[PDB]
């Protein structure tokens, strides 16, 4: 039994929510903090790009990631624009094909996001963990690892815009995304979830190598200050998100709804603190800014 | 007494300086006012060959101008063809520490020094078909910075130990030891007919030597800091040094003065080589700027650039036939320019 | 240091017993020699490509 | 520098042997080795090739997916392994080295072979001179004819001359057109171009008396020419 | 062509070869060793295990290759670039030179040229992020001279004891204070023991601290 003959409306409907036909104090404020959002994302982004292209200095693997990553999160600023200006009463004039357009722009930035995070967490455990000294270096593993998180993340977000929807089982689907399974975001919350462990492990195994090594001989300030804000900024721009999502799929009648549009503010906020997480040490890329 | 034979030794100077002001009728750049300039000499990257893994400090064209040797701290001698880009012969050193390099005129032959002290000769023609060394030619006490075949047998070196060589290497002894220097030879050049060569060495001076009996003819100053490279005008009556002063000159041999100076405001950085044209009409000069100027060597007026290096231009050589200008570079690549 | 004034004494009277040409001289035969192998020069007078080996 | 070979004899048709060539002397690893038969009456016959560190293997129409080469480059030696021996394989099997870099000499040097006795688009080179007379101190010309243009694009002409003394291995004299191999004299010479080639020798002597042959290079599988026997 | 198809299997086949060499050399590790004629490198090399000298040993699986430059006697301004890129500087000066002088020259002390000619390696503009390892050798032999001599003989300038404890430690913070790189290149300063097998140990642990701080730079995680 599947339904693609439902509109938007039946399926907001059926769900808790509330299609929002007229502006409201909320949706207005919400507008505008995002739009905030995006349009320094967007802007963050550019410089960042831009400065790892232009010097010859910053033409090595690490900065390579980084430039991917300014990438991604551009991508972002841009599905987070795009879902903007289809808020509020403008959602009313979506259609189905649209409505898994803009949500699946969402996932695929989002995912590409982390997986670039989490790629330049396993490149500094590579880097660190090498006993040379030069180590003449190939762009193959960079360049690799740039399509495997590509693919992931459009394979990713096109599978819920193809298959994995409850186009097919209205009773079991999502409170928030009216559409998308239980199955899928337990997927992709798992998944992130997963990501972040992982760069927690790699990060500590950094630190304790690091610890031993160069104290049987300040390093550890600088290292445990720049460990603490990569995971920080990961941990209080997600765990929002996720512990929202888990709510959603495992606990019936868990009021979720209410602080969604204000966390999905903070995990695109993310996206926007990353370019600076990721030039603010680098003294030399950091005063390229001109 | 040292004061009298110093109190007469400063007057000789004195007649060798007088008589080469009573030679200098009129500058060249006077006598070449009128010559028609050179035009761009616009030059492209042809081919750049790639497979040296650290910083090349000698490269050496053959004299059929298509095959050409280079040595790099990796510790490897490397036979290239400049045609097809592919390796002939890769030969590993027994020493890491090379500073030069010089394919023989036969091509049989390919010789390599440094910071060892000694000169190994490798066979190249072997019936076993591996690069075996030959001869290592010790009797240096210093670092060897440049040596030139004049046939299989007779190979002339210049090292650090302030003296240039001629040896015999079937013997492996030095047939004739030149003195003279007062500083760290750095480099030499043969003339056409190989029966002279002029060295330049760390005294900013250098000597046209006579092969046969082993004495200086003439000693040329007007530097103001070392000579790092030296070569001959294609007719072997003039040559040109490049020094850390940042200038080129060209002393002629018969006229036993400078003929002009290559500077330009613009460049403070060293120069590390310098080659002629076939025709003599081009300088080119491989400075320290990471990139290679080429001279106009009648007017002196800088007429071409060949910037491709990201770190410095080690070692710039021209082809017999002058199709060719090929620059090494610490960057680990050697590109050839047309 | 007696010997090394005594040896660097009859090397500058060699030097300074030498033919000199005038500048004026030597000056005319390098631009002679470079304008009769001018058009010889494959780097002064760029080659057509079909008698370029690069 | 000697290559031997080892195997050969006599063997019933369908039997497979294997031919093993010991090379030493000389850096067999970064040699690229051949195999050449020839009949008993007839003249050379290319069959087989591995480039160095055994990159590429190449086989004759006649032994295509019948003969099996490695090279073991540790022990320095050769081995041939051969399935289903027709009556066509009754040859002498030389074993022949050749290093390809710029300006190098291949087909060189030539094992002395084994004797193989069983029980019971392709370039050909043409020349139709066999049991020239010819007296010592005079001068002597053998030409040599091929179906297609040899001169490349790179102006290499990639034909080759061999001299084989009678009851000897085949000898290089001239590995591509107007140059002369390593330890040959100077009487040997040969100008040619495109499709004709000649072999000039100016003065000879009862030393080089023997059958000649003629082989391109151009492409495989290595086509060889007819026997030129010098009669004395 | 036939023949060329072949030449370009030599120069992949070369081309292969240079690979693993360059990557067998990466692994090695390269230590230039400097220092007065008398300073003790001689008596370090042989705990360890003309022209340009080299010494291979291995400790804990890293591979070392030691470049005694000693013997060249020329002048180090044309072949001292050949260096740069070293891991490391091992600096060997002799804490029994404060005394002396040098058998060439009138009153300059062997302990002060030992400072010139460090000056002029630590701000060296070829190793502008070389860490420098900086051995003093002899410290025993120090210990008795100094019991009985006085150490304002070297320097004029000195608040302090003729204390093994006090007098040594003003001369590592001497030569401490030649480099104006202070947060570029680190020196560690070891005073050199006999019977334990340190001074290898301290190599050791100064290497990796080089590597490690290296490696903490190229990923940016510093
Ligand atoms: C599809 C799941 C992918 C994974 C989760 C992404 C995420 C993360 C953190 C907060 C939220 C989300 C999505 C929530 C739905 C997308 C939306 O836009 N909701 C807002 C909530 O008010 C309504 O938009 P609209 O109905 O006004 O168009």
């Amino acid at each position: 039994q599947c339904f693609y003959n439902e509109s938007i409306a039946f399926f907001y409907n059926r769900s808790g929510k509330h299609l929002a036909t007229e502006w409201n104090t909320v949706s207005k404020l919400v507008m505008g903090l995002g739009i905030t959002v995006c349009i320094f994302i967007m802007l963050a982004n550019l410089l960042v790009m831009v400065a790892i292209y232009v010097n010859r200095r910053f033409h090595f693997p690490i900065y390579y990631l980084m430039a991917n990553l300014a990438a991604a999160d551009f991508f972002a600023g841009l599905a987070y624009f795009y879902l903007m200006f289809n808020t509020g009463p403008n959602t009313r004039r979506l259609t189905v094909s649209t409505w898994l357009l803009r949500q699946g722009l969402i996932d695929t930035s989002l995912t590409a996001s982390v997986a670039n995070l989490l790629a330049i967490a396993i490149e500094r455990h590579i880097t660190v963990f090498r006993m040379q000294l030069h180590t003449r270096m190939s762009n193959r593993r960079v360049v690799v690892v740039i399509v495997v998180i590509w693919t992931m993340a459009i394979v990713m977000g096109a599978i819920p815009s193809v298959g994995w929807n409850c186009i097919c089982d209205i009773e079991n689907c999502s409170n928030m995304a009216p559409l998308y399974s239980d199955s899928y975001l337990v997927f992709w919350a798992i998944f992130n979830l997963v990501t972040f462990v992982v760069m927690v492990v790699l990060y500590a195994h950094i630190f304790g190598y690091v610890r031993q090594r160069t104290m049987r001989m300040d390093t550890m300030m600088s290292l445990l200050k720049t460990v603490v804000i990569v995971l920080g900024a990961f941990i209080i721009c997600w765990t929002p998100g996720l512990v929202l999502l888990l709510l959603d799929v495992c606990c019936p009648q868990c009021d979720v709804l209410a602080y969604e549009k204000f966390f999905l503010l903070l995990a695109e906020f993310n996206s926007a603190m990353n370019p600076i997480i990721y030039s603010y040490r680098d003294k030399e890329m950091s005063a390229t800014f001109r | 007494e040292l004061d009298q034979l110093r109190q007469e030794a400063e007057q000789l100077k004195n007649q060798i300086r007088d008589a080469r002001k009573a030679c200098a009728d009129a500058t060249l750049s006077q006598i070449t006012n009128n010559i028609d300039p050179v035009g761009r000499i616009q030059m492209r990257t042809r081919r750049t060959l790639r497979g040296h893994l650290a910083k090349i400090y000698a490269m050496h064209w053959g004299t059929d101008s298509r095959l050409l040797v280079s040595a790099s701290q990796d510790g490897k001698l490397i036979i290239w063809d400049s045609y097809t880009t592919n390796k002939v012969h890769a030969i590993p050193l027994r020493s890491s520490w090379v500073m030069t390099c010089a394919y023989a005129p036969s091509g049989n032959y390919v010789a390599c020094g440094g910071l060892d002290n000694i000169c190994s000769i490798y066979n190249l023609k072997t019936r076993e078909g591996n690069v075996r060394v030959s001869r290592e030619l010790a009797g240096h006490t210093g670092y060897l910075s440049c040596c030139r075949f004049l046939d299989d047998n007779q190979i002339v070196t210049s090292s650090g130990d302030t003296t240039c060589a001629l040896w015999d290497i079937e013997t492996g002894q030095q047939t004739t030891t030149f003195t003279g220097h007062t500083g760290d030879v750095m480099s030499l050049s043969l003339a056409p007919d190989t029966r002279l060569f002029v060295s330049g060495a760390c005294d900013a001076s250098a000597k046209l030597w006579d092969v046969r009996e082993g004495m200086c003819r003439q000693t040329f100053t007007g530097h103001e800091s070392d000579i790092n490279a030296i070569c001959f005008f294609p007719n072997g009556n003039a040559f040109a040094t490049g020094s850390d002063d940042a200038t080129c000159r060209l002393f002629d041999l018969r006229a036993d003065q400078e003929l002009m100076t290559y500077s330009h405001d613009n460049i403070i950085c060293g120069i590390t080589s310098v080659s002629f044209s076939k025709s003599g009409r081009l300088l080119l000069a491989g400075y320290d700027d990471f990139n290679c100027n080429v001279w106009d060597a009648l007017k002196a007026d800088r007429a071409g650039v060949l910037a491709g290096h990201d770190n410095r231009v080690s070692c710039l050589g021209v082809t017999d036939d002058g199709m060719a200008v090929a620059t090494g570079s610490w960057d680990s690549f050697l590109k050839i320019w047309n | 240091s007696i010997a090394q004034a005594r040896k660097l004494v009859e090397q500058l009277k060699m030097e300074a017993n030498i033919d000199r040409i005038k500048v004026s001289k030597a000056a005319a035969d390098l631009m002679a020699y470079c304008e009769a192998h001018a058009k010889e020069d494959p780097l002064l007078t760029p080659v057509p490509a079909s008698e370029n080996p690069f | 520098v000697q290559l031997v070979e080892s195997g050969g004899g006599l063997v019933q048709p369908g039997g497979s042997r294997k031919l093993s060539c010991s090379a030493s002397g000389f850096a067999f690893s970064s040699f690229g080795m051949h195999w050449v038969r020839q009949a008993p009456e007839k003249g050379l016959e290319w069959v087989a090739y591995i480039s160095s560190g055994s990159g590429t293997i190449y086989y004759a129409d006649t032994v295509k997916g019948r003969f099996t080469i490695s090279r073991d480059d540790p022990k320095n030696t050769l081995f041939l392994q051969m399935t289903s021996l027709r009556s066509e394989d009754t040859a002498m099997y030389y074993c022949v080295r050749s290093i390809y870099y710029y300006g190098s000499s291949p087909f060189d040097f030539w094992g002395q072979g084994t004797t193989l006795t069983v029980s019971s688009s392709d370039i050909v080179m043409t020349q139709a001179t066999s049991s020239v007379p010819v007296t010592p101190g005079e001068s002597v010309s053998i030409s040599c004819r091929s179906s297609k243009s040899l001169l490349h694009s790179n102006g290499n002409t990639y034909l080759y001359w061999f001299l084989q003394r009678p009851g000897q291995s085949p000898q290089l004299l001239i590995y591509r057109m107007s140059n002369l191999a390593s330890g040959v004299p100077d009487r040997f010479s040969g100008s040619g171009s495109g499709t004709a080639f000649t072999l000039t020798i100016s003065r000879l002597e009862a030393e080089d008396v023997g059958v000649y042959y003629c082989m391109q290079h151009l492409e495989y599988p290595l086509t060889f020419g007819a026997g030129t026997k010098l009669e004395l | 062509s036939a023949e060329d198809k072949a030449a370009v299997e030599r120069s992949k086949m070369i081309d292969r070869n240079l690979r693993e060499d360059g990557e067998k050399a990466a692994r090695e590790v390269k230590l230039l060793l400097l220092g007065a004629g008398e300073s003790g490198k001689s008596t370090i090399v042989k705990q360890m295990k003309t022209g340009i000298v080299e010494t291979h040993f291995t400790f804990k699986d890293l591979h070392f290759k030691m470049f005694d430059v000693g013997g060249q006697r020329s002048e180090r301004k044309k072949w001292i670039h050949c260096f740069e890129g070293v891991t490391a500087i091992i600096f060997c000066v002799a804490l029994s030179d404060y005394d002396l002088v040098l058998a060439e020259d009138e009153e300059m002390n062997r302990m002060h040229e030992s400072m010139k000619l460090f000056d002029s390696i630590c701000n060296n503009k070829w190793f502008t992020d070389t860490s420098i390892i900086l051995f003093l050798n002899k410290k025993d032999l120090f210990e008795e001279k100094i019991k009985k001599s006085p150490l304002t003989i070297c320097y004029p300038e000195y608040a302090g004891s003729n204390t093994y404890e006090e007098a040594a430690a003003y001369i590592q913070c001497q030569f401490e204070d030649l480099n104006k790189r202070k947060d570029t290149k680190e020196i560690y300063t070891h005073f050199t023991c006999a019977t334990d097998t340190k001074n290898v140990q301290f190599v050791f642990d100064a290497v990796t601290d080089v590597i490690i701080k290296n490696n903490l730079k190229d990923c940016g995680l510093f």
